[PDB]
């Protein structure tokens, strides 16, 4: 019973992991292309504070 | 007679006897199934342990 067990377990914390990287990478790019819009801005927000 | 008296001894020993074995043969027939009931149910709680303990190390680490 055991043996039918941790198996089933096994294929469920690779099922579980398999999701979590499928999101991650996505809003990974999230964290991207939100920036690569916004990007010129933050550079701006910085030399205007390195320069006086 | 004094026969008639002995045939009754036996029968009489011989009866409790054989009611004191099928109240032992009930008995073990009693203990050993609440005994293999619950070594299942004691199955059955190390099962949950190792499902929730296992399902919350994958989370952590995903």
């Amino acid at each position: 019973l055991e043996a039918q067990y941790r198996e089933r377990e096994r294929a469920e914390t690779e099922a579980l992991l398999a999701r979590y990287r499928e999101r991650a990478e996505a809003e990974a790019k999230a964290v991207r292309e939100k920036a690569m819009a916004r990007l010129d801005e933050a550079v701006a927000l910085v030399l205007k504070e390195v320069l006086p | 007679k004094l026969e008639a008296i002995l045939s009754q001894e036996v029968e009489a020993e011989i009866q409790a006897l054989l009611q004191e074995a099928e109240a032992k043969a009930e008995a073990v027939k009693r203990e050993a199934e609440e005994k293999a009931k619950a070594l299942l149910q004691a199955r059955e709680r190390a099962l949950e342990a190792q499902y929730r303990a296992a399902l919350r190390r994958a989370e952590s680490a995903g």
